[PDB]
RNA sequence: CGCGAAGAACCUUACCUGGUCUUGACAUCCACGGAAGUUUUCAGAGAUGAGAAUGUGCCUUCGGGAACCGUGAGACAGGUGCUGCAUGGCUGUCGUCAGCUCGUGUUGUGAAAUGUUGGGUUAAGUCCCGCAACGAGCGCAACCCUUAUCCUUUGUUGCCAGCGGUCCGGCCGGGAACUCAAAGGAGACUGCCAGUGAUAAACUGGAGGAAGGUGGGGAUGACGUCAAGUCAUCAUGGCCCUUACGACCAGGGCUACACACGUGCUACAAUGGCGCAUACAAAGAGAAGCGACCUCGCGAGAGCAAGCGGACCUCAUAAAGUGCGUCGUAGUCCGGAUUGGAGUCUGCAACUCGACUCCAUGAAGUCGGAAUCGCUAGUAAUCGUGGAUCAGAAUGCCACGGUG
């Protein structure tokens, strides 16, 4: 069956905006097109820095970008100079100057990005799909997941026949609309095509 | 779209504000004078040597991170289908699934 | 004394005023007759002042903004029944009895997507 | 129906003589949902049959709803309204106020 | 049709028949513009038409003032 | 003279936490103010397709809310003008000052 | 089969003809020459082949760097070309149908069964008894949003009861009551009563209440099924072309026409047609925009020219309906097709192929065979309005109310 997105649908009910500037009717579409090329930037450059989840807000002259990662180390550098290098990249491309923020994720295994993004690491590095669903669970339930699932399709260890398979331990309600849900999704390039990683992290209620 | 088929598109506003920004809109101005020139105006043609790809009708307005020329929006200036990738991920500020 | 009742309808909104003792009816400083083209219009808000006798007993000043012909007509007369609850508060036996005091909630119904109505599917073909 | 088991709704009479049963009769004379032009038409095909065709309005169109049978008066209604439209006359309310002209006097 | 301020022409047809009057007729002139308003100073010549793949030559006729060299080159072959 | 702020945000529980923070600001230091007015909300509905191929019928139906909140001060008291002008706000509301 | 395409005059456009280009229309790397840019110039349907004027910002251990133009070498670029029987993601469908499973115990050599066979009762595997099963999870339901009653907070651009003011306009003093506007909260939970039912769940009836038996509507669509749809949204394995399957431009085609099929609009009319008078909406849109008032034209519109980034201003006079008069059952004062003539507006440009107005013409059609579809209530039917797409181009689609 189909299943509609768990995260886009909680957005507001349980769940806070990704971005959160507000814009009128004349400078939203120019905004919203300098959002896409900040977050691609971002991801680029800091594919191997961890990064899940990039918070853009802006002030009435200005803008700031909140990076949540589970490196800081890497992101911050040697006293900031990681930092001054993207400061002056996102001003270029925003036009009016920028500041970077960086906060840190505490638990990787509980955000979902980086739990579908080590899934799409280790299926490359000829990790079994069998073990690679099944660390990432263990490793969620034992720093305080009250549940947690997780979905591969498509041509599983290089298979012609194209199949899927989900395993979960814990309880995920996706009907409910108190659930906390994180829910993100990664794409594994493998040299025989693209394997979809699709990951349901609960958080508790309300 | 195709790569080439977006440089027709920056190709095109480059010229627009270039040519038909300010020397048509003189162009268009006089022509549509009713207190003078109201017979040998000519402004017509020499509307006709400027070159076609300045025009606003010729341009297509298309998405700005695929370039597909259908499902156009004037708020998102992207596609149907971008617009929605960006609204589960949260990068579109305040969209959200509806019930009316 | 004031007596104050509010009456609705769909996007329909009426107020009541009440002054003891005439038969005139002033809506939107127009009169009965003159406002209220239907005749069926004229005789509904007529309706909660049936079991209650009204000739020449009370003022009613009213005024309503949207909806249409019913729909002013209901909003008036959901809020006559509200004005006697707060004239008398003792009528409300008689206005539970007619069923005139229940607000008709029945808005309309949106419309759907993969249809050009709110039920009203696009033609079938078997196969 | 097959589990739902319900009743069947109760409009409001007719405004002009308080009469439940004339309340459906216009309901089906009404198309496009005009009410104003329906029951126009319905009052004044009453009061050709009324003036000019036996006294007593409320029975005179009872004599007539008589001899052609809830559903026994829908059914009857429905047949006086259907035969109204396919006639010679001018108008819908010279019709109809000869259908029960004719229903009067079985025929 | 078209308003009133003005009979559309192209640039480069008007400077075709400019020369065609001074130095008399010619051969039939090959051209793109479906699109031009017959004047009077075009009766007599021949102008070829384009109609998509090939030109095809219409003598201009004294009542054809007023109509457009597209209306007179038929774009497709029916059969 | 006369100063309004007209406040217009996306969310509304964080609207109205930056309307609280300028009104309760104004009556510290001695200004008259007419309470803020809730102006009516201009939402926009938009309805996409979520399919790029055939199967029209299934689709998504957005909105996008903007809230609106005004607040009228009557007197320009340099006190009340020098507090607000430069205060931390969120960053998803915009000011619009009219002096 | 009004599907992708939310909108093919050029563009779009992937097609064809014809004219052209070859590190290329476009991106990264180096070197040299030109600051870039600006302004114009002659041929060509155009892509472009050749000239005039001008700046020279920035630091120059003077090597110039850097934007952009020009030239050149190769690495490379480019493809909507092949494959949805190499794939991801997403969607339809059964179906908002009530099913789908685990943990332990128990039964059987066993695959498994029980649970989850039965007795009831519900929209429901909904719930309660019964029972070697006891429990749990995914579904359903609930929580969310919106609407229906009331309260609190706040009165401008919104509102006008008691008041003063009349040029009869909330328009101006004012009033904060009320309608409306939106932030929070109360309120419905079989809660109470009666009866039926094994004292159960549940049902029936009644009261209270704005709302009563999941109040109305939406969001919310399980495991799976159809190798269903998508290499032409995008992502992507592999293959193929490369002075060509690429790229530029002009015109044409996508709108053809002996036919067939599906999907719509307007009709065949007196529940109507036309003329005059006239009343009542909700929801949105607006700055390279909506564009009032005034003036002109029969009209489409045009001129002049405010207000308004907007509860202010504009689109914007809602239409059905109501009142009177007329036509009197007919191929008609029905219905408007088709065609001619004369024009408006959009845009380099309305021939192929735009919209609209005016004059004139007035096809078929007088309720439609077999067959077949939608819908149980503010629904069907019908009336108009608005929006997305859009320079312009809605009988389609998305919303919104009126009557019902
Ligand atoms: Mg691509
Ligand atoms: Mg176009
Ligand atoms: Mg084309
Ligand atoms: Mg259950
Ligand atoms: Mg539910
Ligand atoms: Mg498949
Ligand atoms: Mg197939
Ligand atoms: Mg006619
Ligand atoms: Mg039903």
């Amino acid at each position: 069956g189909q299943k509609v997105h768990p995260n886009g649908i909680r957005l507001g009910i349980v769940k806070p905006w990704n971005s959160t500037w507000f814009a009128n009717t004349k400078e939203f579409a120019d905004n919203l097109d300098s959002d896409f090329k900040v977050r691609q930037y971002l991801t680029k450059e800091l594919a191997k820095a961890s990064v899940s989840r990039i918070v853009i807000e802006r002030p009435a002259k200005s803008i700031r970008v909140t990076i949540h990662t589970a490196r800081p180390g890497i992101v911050i550098g040697k006293k900031g100079e990681d930092v001054e290098k993207l400061r002056k990249v996102v001003a270029d491309i925003a036009g009016v100057p920028a500041q970077i923020n960086i906060a840190e994720v505490r638990k990787p295994e509980l955000d979902a990005k980086l739990v579908a993004d080590s899934i799409t690491s280790q299926l490359e590095r000829r990790v079994m799909f069998r073990r690679a669903m099944k660390r990432a669970v263990q490793n969620a339930m034992r720093l305080g997941a009250k549940g947690i699932k997780v979905e591969v399709s498509g041509r599983l260890g290089g298979a012609e026949i194209a199949r899927t398979e989900w395993y979960r331990e814990g309880r995920v309600p996706l009907h409910t609309l108190r659930a906390d849900i994180d829910y993100n999704t990664s794409e594994a390039h493998t040299t025989y095509g693209v394997i979809g990683v699709k990951v349901w992290i609960f958080k508790g209620e309300i | 779209a195709k790569q080439s088929m977006k440089a027709r598109e920056v190709k095109r506003v480059a010229l627009a504000d270039k040519y038909f920004a300010k020397r048509a809109e003189l162009k268009a101005i006089i022509s549509d004078v009713n207190a003078s020139d109201e017979d040998r105006w000519n402004a017509v043609l020499k509307l006709q040597t400027l070159p076609r790809d300045s025009s606003p009708s010729r341009q297509r307005n298309r998405c700005r991170q695929t370039g597909r020329p259908h499902g156009f929006l004037r708020k998102f200036g992207l596609s149907r289908i971008k617009v929605r990738e960006a609204a589960m991920r949260g990068e579109i500020p305040g969209l959200k699934k509806a019930s009316w | 004394n004031q007596y104050y009742g509010t009456g609705r309808r769909k996007s329909s909104a009426a107020r009541v005023f009440i002054k003891p003792g005439n038969g005139k009816i002033v809506i939107n400083q127009r009169s009965l007759e003159q406002y209220f083209g239907r005749e069926t219009a004229r005789m509904v808000v007529r309706q909660p002042l049936e079991l209650v006798d009204m000739v020449e007993k009370l003022d009613l000043y009213i005024t309503v903004k949207g909806g249409g012909i019913s729909g002013q007509a209901g909003a008036i007369r959901h809020g006559i029944t509200r004005a006697l609850m707060e004239y008398d508060e003792s009528l409300r036996s008689e206005l539970r009895k007619a069923g005139f005091v229940t607000r008709d909630a029945r808005q309309v119904e949106r419309k759907k997507v993969g249809l050009r109505k709110a039920r009203r599917r696009p033609q079938f073909s078997k196969r | 129906p097959r589990r739902r088991v319900i009743g069947q709704r109760k409009i409001l009479p007719d405004p002009k003589f308080g009469s439940e049963l004339l309340a459906k009769f216009v309901n089906i004379l009404m198309v496009d949902g005009k009410k104003s032009t329906a029951e126009s038409i319905v009052y004044s095909a009453l009061e050709t049959l009324a003036q000019r065709s036996g006294k007593s309005e409320l029975e005179a169109f009872e004599v007539a709803l008589e001899n052609v049978r809830v559903r026994r008066n829908a059914l009857a209604m429905r047949w006086i309204v259907e035969a109204a439209r396919k006639r010679g006359d001018k108008s819908m309310a010279l019709r109809l106020a000869n259908e029960l002209s004719d229903a009067a006097e079985n025929k | 049709r078209s308003l009133k301020k003005g009979p559309f022409i192209d640039l480069h047809l008007l400077k075709k028949v400019e020369k065609a009057v001074e130095s008399g007729d010619k051969k039939p002139l090959r051209t793109w513009s479906r699109r031009s308003t017959i004047f009077p100073n075009m009766i007599g010549l021949t102008i070829a038409v384009h109609n998509g793949r090939q030109h095809v030559p219409v003598f201009v006729t004294d009542e054809m003032v007023g109509h457009k060299l597209g209306e007179f080159a038929p774009t497709r072959t029916y059969r | 003279q006369r100063i309004r702020i007209r406040l217009k945000a996306f969310d509304h529980r964080l609207i109205d936490q930056a309307t609280a923070e300028i009104v309760e600001t104004a009556k510290r230091t001695g200004a008259q103010v007419r309470g803020p007015i809730p102006l009516p909300t201009r939402k926009e509905r938009f309805t996409v397709l979520i399919s790029p191929h055939v199967n029209k019928d299934a689709r998504d139906q957005y909105e996008i809310r903007t809230h609106l909140r005004l607040v009228d001060i009557v007197e320009p008291t340099e006190k009340t003008v020098d507090a607000l002008m430069r205060l931390d706000l969120a960053a998803g509301v915009d000011v619009q000052i009219s002096l």
